[PDB]
């Protein structure tokens, strides 16, 4: 029956660019993630409503609300009562994992006549100590690709600092870099560990000189 | 018997040779067997660097049944410099953008680390358009270390090239510690190569890793 | 009126199966592929020529890495070495130690008896391994040389000793009380069971009295 | 609007692969062909319970027609077999007789010693060919058996004789003077070159002392 | 270019027949195995040629040929020198594992008129003492579908007995059934544990009643 | 690089797989290869011959994994008498009208001309159609004989049959001299068969010829 | 049946270009010789190893190693225990017949002032005392195709010498041409009979004035 | 050109066909043999000119013609001036080799009241004495295919005599046979080796009982 059969064929071919056009479909489906954008809100608006605990302090689940010292932040010790102070989530040490690299634009307002110009933060090492874990120690690379007399420059430098799971804090001071570099400051309050705000300032008065929101590069 | 059976004879034969072709075809492949020229090719090598030299300090040698020595700086230039050709018709680079590369170590008297393992990440490679004898290279070093007080992990960034002219990659030193590592390909294989970790400066070994290309 | 289309098809293909013939022929007359046990072989030959760092008492994992173990920790049951290359059984072979095992070349004497060249032969007699002591396969053997060429007289000491798996060499000496002959030393270096590198020494300094290289049966 | 034929062409192409994959698997999945050395071994072991005519001091040639000619007339260099096989070279390969060469089994006594079954084994010190008088490849060896399974001590005499092409037998006494221990006779009838049905004799009477299954190496 | 494609087609369906055949032969080569057929003719020689022990008793390795008890043949300590009176080949459970069922005809020639008819042996049970493994007691099922005055009859018992790997007989004894039936004996002497040589025998003389030459049965 | 390397790597495909297909269809022929098959039941049968009689003097094994004795005179006879059915299984006549045998002597105690050869022509052969277990010959047996006084060729007819119960042609004396020829088959050669020659009366060997089929 | 018939053909006319691509496959063969190359790196680590013997001596069987004096090389008297030292393949005639060519480029590092050229040497005669087998005596033209003041020139010369089994060196010394030409030297240590090492030598000193690397040219 | 080569094809069929009818012709002529037939006739006239030499003689070379007795007719010393009495064709052993079959039919006009019968002739063996070449010595059997009281029956004997070559007769006479068989006579006059004309006869006066003319039978 060469016709129902030879015809029976129009109509798979059909599904042929279905399945195709569908691809696509699915390519654009993963660009817009809910449960990752209510995140963003939900972070979002605590920051509005801050968190109910003074600084320096963890705030545990949203039933069993408490405060705890960022000293047992993520420590090892179940401290609160939810124990939302050892949940893993919360300690993902991959946010700043060695080997992660941060980019975004640096915008200047206060202590340097940049143009708007964009940084690369870099995680070089990480190590963690394990008769104390609440930190995650780090050494990272800084660079500025930005525009001088002339052409395309790059002011970078070395930097030594740590990372606090309870703020989600990235804190990056220069490695005595004598070139007088602006410590760096992220925090990676939006829901998720790609994305993280960021500022330059005095390690002294931790002035910010400048807004930076830095995202995680993709690796392919 | 005979516009059926005449038919189904003249065709039981066409395969009967068919095969008898195609085994042949087989035996052929079987000595042309690119796995195993590499191989061998690769094994040649190693009596190479036994043997004196057979050009200069900086010469390339074209090999052959007819020796020519011309300067490494020829090597994959875009001239033809040697009578055979050699310092032109093998200019693939081996650790090309993307590809990731696993060192096994087993001799370590330097590293910070005294690392089990250490992943070799290529970022970015780019070739000046007039300098084809030399690659750029853009790379991560990746160690997984781990201690009794703590446990660390690094992914240095070093800038490197990789020279044609000996299949040899250098990269520069990631931390101010003057420690680079030096890897020089087989010339045949490309999926593992002995990395010797030095002293920029003395160009001292005092670490090796056998990479493999991860695949 | 109908093979006038099939008598030539057939024809068109006892025609390929000469074409054919005529290649398989120009086959045969090329040299064949090369065995297994040459390449390894060469593949020593050479690795015997390449630097080693492994120092004295130490051989190398037969892995792809080439870590240095000591001599003493092969074949003991613990995996010692990287990738345990120290264990696997292409390592642990007793096909070297076999009971009845012979090793026979050319012997050509550099310090110890008048001797023109002769044939030698060391044969093992008898060898056990101690059950909690795997690292070593403690054996017996004979060492035979040939004395006269013409009346044929012919030398046999009796040795005792040990194969190294890790030096994969076979040490052995006199037993001790038979008129002090010689011991030998065979290295097994050579790339497979068969082949060895011996030298007929004096037990004492373990000085080469003759050297002979060896090939089994 | 093109692949649309193709698309699916190569897919059924890759099915193709898949069930012939699923087929060449299968078929590892089944013993392989035996090695030619075993066949050999059978078709001897066989031919060994046959009948067969030829007389004391006679060997059957090695062709297709069974012709019994004498001993004294293998490989000397003069066809005397109807076929010559009596002179082809896989009847007077001197594989047994080469330097360095040892057989051995367990030899279990059944006649001259208390010794429970210890291991046996005859090899070869030296060996030479008379010019003139092939026949017979003279040669001298060495028997060595285990004495004490603990200590390891072991007999070694010193033997003479020579190798018959004809029964393909090995036939050693010792040298006449040295606590005149034991002889052995081996008989290669066992299809190769590698295995033998050795058995240690008196030499004065050729009685058997006790009886041992030989390999080589 | 629809010519060399769409005759690259005949090219192909051609494969599909040949494959399909291909598939034939792969079933006719299963049948004409080599390794196995080998074996019977060494079992079927060294039958001839004898094991050179006396009997009870058990031959090692044809290169450290010497004498084991039976009582040891397979007991589970090293007792030959090449210890092959262990090695796992000679002491295969799965020979008369519980479920195997064995065919065949038996031919009678000597304590029963009976006409050549077919038994059914079935084992039963088996059971293994862990204190002296030498031993594979067993139960099994014999049937016999033999024609009597008028139609298909099917005189049947139960049986006890065990398997030595020694010498690889199975011995089968009536259950105490007063009927009086034909103690079975089967040796697996023909290379591989699907076949094996029986005869009917009475307990006392063990005199041969019968030849039965059985076969395992496919389970497909 | 469309619609012309699309539709060249959809065939450059179809044949690497044609090969790998007809490359097993090989390894399978290997071990279905007849030539093999009766070389190796041809080595069986010298093993039957070694073992008790697995029939009685007069009957024909059926052979297989089960047994079955049935008599000679049921071999090749028409009717299925074994349950396996060897008995009508392999009913081919070997030594057929046309066809010559060439025997190299190798133990002669009787013959007249204790000669180096023996041709042996078969001329006619016929079966009845009613008792197809004995097939019927006519046969010329050639010598080629030389001494010092004279030189003699001689070519004597001989009646015999073949009996495909045993695979053994018995040719009847030719001469009055009591001498008669008797061949047994291998069972699967059929190229090659011994014989012996005997005095028909006693059935005594006395001389020993092995036959190959001269084509 | 014009169909399956006419059809077989595109089945024929497959294997016509099969056929054909294979003998070209078979000639890309030819040239990855293995069984020879091997060699190449056999006789090529011989070279470092450096035979056992002392110079001017010949190195026997790599089983029954034993020193010949190469006075006896290939004389035809069975010198070595294993013969070796007449063995056909080590007194092949061939690799210097007369007739044979080899060429190859001859790079100067030592007495003259020469721009990479080649070199010709083309076995003129060669005689072999039947008395004194161990030496192959001949005659041969070398030619040297160099540029010069101008154009293409040609300076050659006649040459007499022999050939070493033993060594497998090649001496060729000028035939007195009061023109003062270097001595060549040939070892033909690479497995083959086809390559061979040169140099162009002072006769007294043999002082290294060039290397030369010659092939023998194919003669179609 | 697909005409012209498509055409140039109904042009060889036809060869085909030619070739083909062609094999036929070659079949036909082989059996209108001239060189032969002008032979028949040679000796048919020849034996009615008749040999000039009396009974028991052998006439030589129509050249140089002369007498020679038979007893050298074919001795191996050349006695005939033409040593035609030596000449290999006069004496082929092949006549009478031991197999030939001859057969034909007997009519019978003197000593049997039998009906046209059969005879066949057929050389059992063939010895030549060394010493004495002038005779082959053989040994045949004669069987003769006749019917009697009812059906089909067979007379044959065993018979011993000899083959003249000087005149080309083949005796028969009966093994002692006491059932009284008629001795055959065979000449081979008819100028080949493949025909002769023979006689049944009396061994005492060779009186003629019957007319048999034989012809060598075919094999193949
Ligand atoms: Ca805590
Ligand atoms: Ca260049
Ligand atoms: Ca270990
Ligand atoms: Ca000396
Ligand atoms: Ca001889
Ligand atoms: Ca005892
Ligand atoms: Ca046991
Ligand atoms: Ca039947
Ligand atoms: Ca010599
Ligand atoms: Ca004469
Ligand atoms: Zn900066
Ligand atoms: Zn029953
Ligand atoms: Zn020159
Ligand atoms: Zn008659």
């Amino acid at each position: 029956l060469d016709p129902r059969l030879g015809a029976n064929a129009f109509l798979i071919i059909r599904l042929d660019r279905i399945i195709e056009k569908l691809r696509t479909k699915l390519d654009e489906a993963e660009k817009i993630d809910p449960e990752h954008f209510v995140s963003e809100i939900d972070a979002r608006v605590t920051k509005i409503e801050g968190t109910h605990c003074e600084k320096r302090t963890f705030q545990c689940g949203g039933n069993e609300q408490e405060c705890i010292s960022d000293l047992l932040v993520c420590d090892g010790h179940k401290d609160c009562h939810n124990a939302h102070d050892e949940d893993p989530d919360v300690c993902d040490t991959s946010v700043v994992k060695a080997g992660n690299v941060f980019s975004g634009t640096s915008t200047w307002h206060g202590c340097l006549a940049r143009e708007d110009h964009v940084t690369r933060i870099t995680i070089t090492a990480s190590k963690r100590r394990k008769f104390f874990t609440a930190r995650i120690w780090l050494r990272a690379l800084v660079e500025s690709e930005l525009e001088r007399h002339g052409e395309n420059v790059t002011s970078s430098f070395n930097a030594k600092g740590y990372y606090n799971f309870a703020s989600r804090r990235l804190i990056l001071l220069p490695t005595d870099d004598h070139d007088d570099h602006l410590a760096v400051v992220c925090s990676f309050n939006r829901g998720d560990n790609e994305r993280a705000e960021c500022h330059r300032v005095t390690e002294a008065t931790l002035h910010q000189c400048a807004d930076l929101f830095v995202t995680l590069e993709e690796h392919d | 018997q005979s516009h059926d059976e005449i038919i189904d004879k003249l065709i039981e034969r066409t395969n009967k040779i068919t095969t008898s072709i195609s085994h042949v075809e087989s035996l052929l492949d079987d000595r042309l067997d690119p796995k195993r020229i590499r191989k061998a090719g690769s094994l040649r090598h190693r009596v190479e660097e036994l043997e004196d030299p057979s050009c200069d300090e900086h010469e390339h040698q074209c090999g052959g049944d007819d020796p020519q020595c011309i300067s490494k700086l020829f090597v994959c230039d875009g001239h033809n410099d040697c009578r055979n050709g050699e310092d032109e018709k093998d200019c693939t680079l081996p650790t090309k953008a993307g590809d990731k590369f696993i060192g096994d170590v087993c001799f370590d008297h330097c590293t910070k680390r005294r690392p089990e393992h250490m992943t070799l990440a290529f970022e970015s490679s780019s070739i000046a358009a007039f300098f084809t004898p030399i690659a750029d290279l853009h790379v991560h070093i990746e160690i997984e270390s781990e201690t009794d007080e703590d446990e660390s992990e690094v992914s240095m960034p070093a800038d490197g090239e990789y020279s044609f002219a000996d299949h040899r990659l250098t990269i520069h030193p990631p931390e101010e510690d003057g420690l680079g590592l030096v890897g020089e390909f087989d010339g045949y294989n490309f999926d593992r190569f002995v990395g010797h970790i030095v002293h920029e400066l003395s160009e001292e070994v005092c670490a090796e890793f056998i990479f493999h290309r991860k695949k | 009126r109908f093979q006038y289309l099939v008598k030539n098809q057939n024809l068109h293909i006892d025609y390929l199966a000469k074409k054919l013939h005529d290649i398989e022929e120009e086959y045969n007359k090329l040299t064949h592929d090369v065995d297994k046990k040459t390449i390894r072989q060469l593949k020593a030959r050479i690795s015997n020529l390449e630097e080693h760092h492994c120092d004295e008492h130490e051989s190398e994992c037969r892995g792809d890495v080439p870590e240095c173990i000591h001599d003493l920790l092969f074949c003991d049951g613990e995996k010692d070495c990287r990738d345990g290359s120290d264990e696997d059984p292409e390592t642990c072979s007793l096909n070297i130690t076999h009971v009845g095992s012979s090793y026979t070349g050319l012997a050509t004497w550099t310090s110890c008896e008048d001797l023109n060249p002769d044939h030698a032969i060391v044969t093992i007699t008898a060898a056990h391994r101690k059950s909690f002591f795997p690292n070593r396969v403690w054996l017996r053997a004979t060492l035979s040389y040939e004395l006269d060429e013409h009346d044929h007289t012919v030398s046999t000491t009796q040795l005792r000793g040990f194969y190294n798996f890790g030096k994969r060499e076979l040490l052995l000496a006199p037993l001790k009380g038979q008129s002090e002959g010689y011991g030998v030393i065979c290295d097994f270096n050579l790339g497979d069971d068969d082949h060895a590198d011996c030298k007929i020494v004096v037990p004492s300094s373990l000085f080469v009295c003759a050297h002979f290289n060896a090939q089994r049966y």
